[PDB]
RNA sequence: CCUGCUUCCAGGAAAAGCCUCUAAGCAUCAGGUAACAUCAAAUCGUACCCCAAACCGACACAGGUGGUCAGGUAGAGAAUA
RNA sequence: UGCUGGAGGUAUCAGAAGUGCGAAUGCUGACAUAAGUAACGAUAAAGCGGGUGAAAAGCCCGCUCGCCGGAAGACCAAGGGUUCCUGUCCAACGUUAAUCGGGGCAGGGUGAGUCGACCCCUAAGGCGAGGCCGAAAGGCGUAGUCGAUGGGAAACAGGUUAA
RNA sequence: AAGGUGAUAUGAACCGUUAUAACCGGCGAUUUCCGAAUGGGGAAACCCAGUGUGUUUCGACACACUAUCAUUAACUGAAUCCAUAGGUUAAUGAGGCGAACCGGGGGAACUGAAACAUCUAAGUACCCCGAGGAAAAGAAAUCAACCGAGAUUCCCCCAGUAGCGGCGAGCGAACGGGGAGCAGCCCAGAGCCUGAAUCAGUGUGUGUGUUAGUGGAAGCGUCUGGAAAGGCGCGCGAUACAGGGUGACAGCCCCGUACACAAAAAUGCACAUGCUGUGAGCUCGAUGAGUAGGGCGGGACACGUGGUAUCCUGUCUGAAUAUGGGGGGACCAUCCUCCAAGGCUAAAUACUCCUGACUGACCGAUAGUGAACCAGUACCGUGAGGGAAAGGCGAAAAGAACCCCGGC
């Protein structure tokens, strides 16, 4: 098809410091 | 152009070396100065971009010889 | 004279097509494809030698090529020139 | 919000166009791998 | 219709050049365009013909 | 320089119409040829609404390969083979096993 | 109207068109000014969207996009209803 | 060897290797799953009658109702580049249906001495004969020559096209 | 040459069949605009000119020419009178593009050393300039070792040796030997004799290759099958059994193949000459100085300054001149051997954008080129730039007339 576009980010984003 | 317009000396490039022998490129220069000569045989001062050597040159093959060269060979002057 | 009899090579077709022509034929002027170099002054000549008729004044634009069709490559159509040309009076063709 | 493409064909013919291209060495050097790779738009004009 | 005219002097020939344009030429794109003209071959020859045309003169004088 | 020609006869070599003959109807830009009456097929026409609108079967000529056709003698009513020259002004075909000409 | 007027300091493009001045140069000429008459003014753009479903946002995307116009009732109002 | 398939395959003994796949968050394609679940993009809002049609909540016409009104009305520049208008079609595109569309197909449509570009004029800045400078490539700059975001002659009220 | 008007691609209207249909080759003709772009400009394919030409409708438009630099000439010509610089015209040539090979100017770091400076990677990658069909190199101021060799280039040895080396990592010759190919000449000059050798550019001729072409052997019967080229039988050609095609696997159906032939024209290559330019020859001469060498600093030589010869030179110096000078790996003697400070020079060697023919224990559509396909495309990116997917109906379109459901 045309259909073939993926730009696929970066993880996606939001939190995560898991105590240092 | 840096350029003995006598000799056809021109920058070269060399080394630099520290007493560890550590190479850092470099470039010797030649000792140019532009200089009024006196020809008479054409009743003028013509200024050549000269090096020393290149003055040398033309005090013993004489400058008239000298431009015989660069006229020669097609340089402006 | 001023163009070369040559050159009169500048009329290319009538562009007898919609009410647009022939509703402005019932009151003046033909229209015309007419070359796409062609000068106004130029195409007035043709009109007048040719079709010998008498032309008041000529008014040109350029109509643009549609482009179209294909899937994933493309096709268009050439430009050309339009002419509305008005006779003075004893209008025939 | 305002992006970062903002068209103007005066700016992209003045930097990008070919006559901007051929008035460098290298701009030159950009069309002539253009052409030995066979490309069917040598730099985007009118 | 070549050495036909091979020899058909260079005045002359501008005749049949404008007879091809000024008549067959002309009036056939108008009575074709004008969807008349049902044989159309003649658009291709006239052309042809010119072409013939324009390369004695061409060839005759100067060349 | 062809040894197969427009109006021809010629006995069909291989194929459905093995042993038939035929008069070459016309030849074609591939190399195959068309012999009248010889290889038939039956195209299902389609009508065509402005005018020859009705359609229907209709039997016709279907092209066969060049090589699958010989010129025929007449002489000895059998396929022969073709070969070229004289040296009189022209060219022209003869018969090979009978050197003789047409 | 107003590129005005008043006032202030931070002191507010350029060049041409236009007017005038003459040099070389031309002096019956050519040119210059006016009235009337006449001829020329080519070429290219001109559809449509343009605070948006037509532009930048991968989308018929609650976003971004400079200029122009601006009626009644209440209201200071281009607020607000 | 049966079926399928419809044109190539090769014992033997030697010879040579792109010679064997389940894993590498391997690569490409195809197909699952969650699931007929979330969702269908501003809470300005719809009701009915009549047309058309195979089919109308959505299209057409009408009467109500509601919403913006310094806009959610109107004219452009920039940018797009036929999206304009008319017929025709509804597969795909439309987050549903679709007779409708900025969608397919075909045809039509942009008319200038006066609007604008071109044009004359220059700002920033660019280019730059010679020239100065630089291992080469090149750099800077004079005379110039380009560059509008600014200067420069001139048409208004009305009518008409489906456009 | 009997059939043609390129492909998707039918159709229309045509054209041709014994020579002006088409098709192939040689040579011509035409050859818009942009692009080195060259009349000025410019947002490439557009705007605007000066000057010349051009009109029984001599306005405005159309066409031609006008860039810059170099060389040469001519005419002009400042401060300055002479003279120069400057200025106009003219004749020539240059300019831009292009795969590699080649010479030259510049020249990395990752990396290796199990870290890292010296060293390595490496004079590599890359930028730049230049040229040719090849480039470069080349006719001993070379080696040898007291016997001798005799330009340059390439191949195999010598040998991973001798050496170099934070004597680490690594780098790495030569002497001599076997081979490919072999070739030698000018200037540094005047006299006589003079255009005599030769080289290039060029016209002709000839031969030979090239760019279209021509002829080219011989198979039939039958069985299975939709179809024979297959099986079986019996013939035949072969200087032709290379290969492709044809309804399944064809020496004998087709196209070829072996073999033998062919060029109106244009050309590569050889010779032979004509024209231009060029010098040959004998006598007597001449013999490459800011150079060799040295000092300082670097760089090259396998060689890292080391006891370091030798080569190059940025810098400062500076001889001898044949009874002279260079080298023989510090250096000296003797001996031996060569003649620097001007050039040219073919072959053996390198390379393949491209032309032709042939070959493969190379791939067969996720392979093979990124691309078997209208691919550097669609697409992505302001741009440089990145960059796909996608081949197969059948032997032949014989590509499904007509009827039925459905919303023509
Ligand atoms: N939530 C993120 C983690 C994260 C935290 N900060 C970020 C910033 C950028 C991207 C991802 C992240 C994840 O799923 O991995
Ligand atoms: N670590 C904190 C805050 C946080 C959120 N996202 C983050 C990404 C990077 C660093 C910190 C954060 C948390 O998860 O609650
Ligand atoms: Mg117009
Ligand atoms: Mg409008
Ligand atoms: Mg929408
Ligand atoms: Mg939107
Ligand atoms: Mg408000
Ligand atoms: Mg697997
Ligand atoms: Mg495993
Ligand atoms: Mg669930
Ligand atoms: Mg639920
Ligand atoms: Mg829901
Ligand atoms: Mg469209
Ligand atoms: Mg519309
Ligand atoms: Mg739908
Ligand atoms: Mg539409
Ligand atoms: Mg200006
Ligand atoms: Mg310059
Ligand atoms: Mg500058
Ligand atoms: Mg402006
Ligand atoms: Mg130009
Ligand atoms: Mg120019
Ligand atoms: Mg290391
Ligand atoms: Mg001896
Ligand atoms: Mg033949
Ligand atoms: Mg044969
Ligand atoms: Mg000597
Ligand atoms: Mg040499
Ligand atoms: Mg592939
Ligand atoms: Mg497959």
């Amino acid at each position: 098809h045309i259909c073939v576009t993926s730009k696929w980010f970066n993880i996606d984003n939001k939190i995560v410091d898991h105590r240092p | 152009s840096r350029v003995c317009q006598v000799t056809g000396k021109r920058p070269v490039t060399g080394n630099n070396r520290s007493h560890a022998l550590n190479a850092t490129k470099r470039r010797f220069l030649p000792n140019l100065h532009s200089h009024r000569f006196w020809v008479e045989s054409e009743k003028r001062f013509v200024t050549l971009r000269v090096s020393a050597k290149g003055m040398r040159v033309i005090d013993k093959k004489g400058i008239d010889t000298v431009l015989a060269e660069l006229r020669a060979r097609g340089e402006k002057y | 004279m001023i163009r070369e009899e040559r050159l009169l090579k500048v009329l290319r077709a009538p562009h007898v097509s919609e009410k647009a022509s022939t509703a402005m034929e019932k009151s003046n002027t033909i229209v015309l494809k007419v070359a796409k170099d062609a000068t106004k002054a130029e195409i007035k000549a043709a009109v007048q030698k040719l079709f010998e008729v008498e032309v008041e004044v000529v008014n040109t634009l350029v109509v643009k090529g549609k482009v179209k069709r294909h899937g994933q490559r493309i096709g268009r159509r050439s430009d050309w020139k339009k002419a509305y040309v008005t006779l003075k009076e004893g209008q025939n063709l | 919000m305002k992006r970062t493409f903002q068209p103007s064909v005066l700016k992209r013919n003045r930097s990008h166009g070919f006559r901007a291209r051929m008035a460098t060495k290298n701009g030159r050097q950009v069309l002539a791998r253009r052409r030995a790779k066979g490309r069917a738009r040598l730099t985007v004009s009118k | 219709m070549k050495a036909k005219e091979l020899r058909e002097k260079s005045v002359e020939e501008l005749n049949t050049e404008l007879l091809n344009l000024l008549r067959e030429q002309f009036n056939l794109r108008m009575q074709a365009a004008s969807g008349q003209l049902q044989q159309s071959h003649l658009l291709k020859q006239v052309r042809r013909d010119v072409a013939r045309v324009k390369t004695l003169l061409n060839e005759k004088a100067g060349a | 320089a062809a040894k197969i020609r427009r109006d021809d006869e010629v006995i069909v070599l291989t194929g459905k119409d093995k042993g038939k003959r035929g008069k070459v109807k016309n030849v074609l830009s591939s190399g195959k040829v068309i012999v009248e009456g010889i290889n038939l097929v039956k195209k299902h026409q389609k009508p065509v609404p402005a005018l020859n609108q009705p359609g229907g079967i209709v039997e016709k000529e279907a092209a066969i390969q060049v090589s699958n056709v010989a010129i025929f003698n007449a002489a000895t009513g059998k396929a022969d083979r073709v070969g070229f020259r004289f040296e009189d002004g022209k060219k022209v075909r003869f018969f090979k096993s009978n050197s003789e000409t047409i």
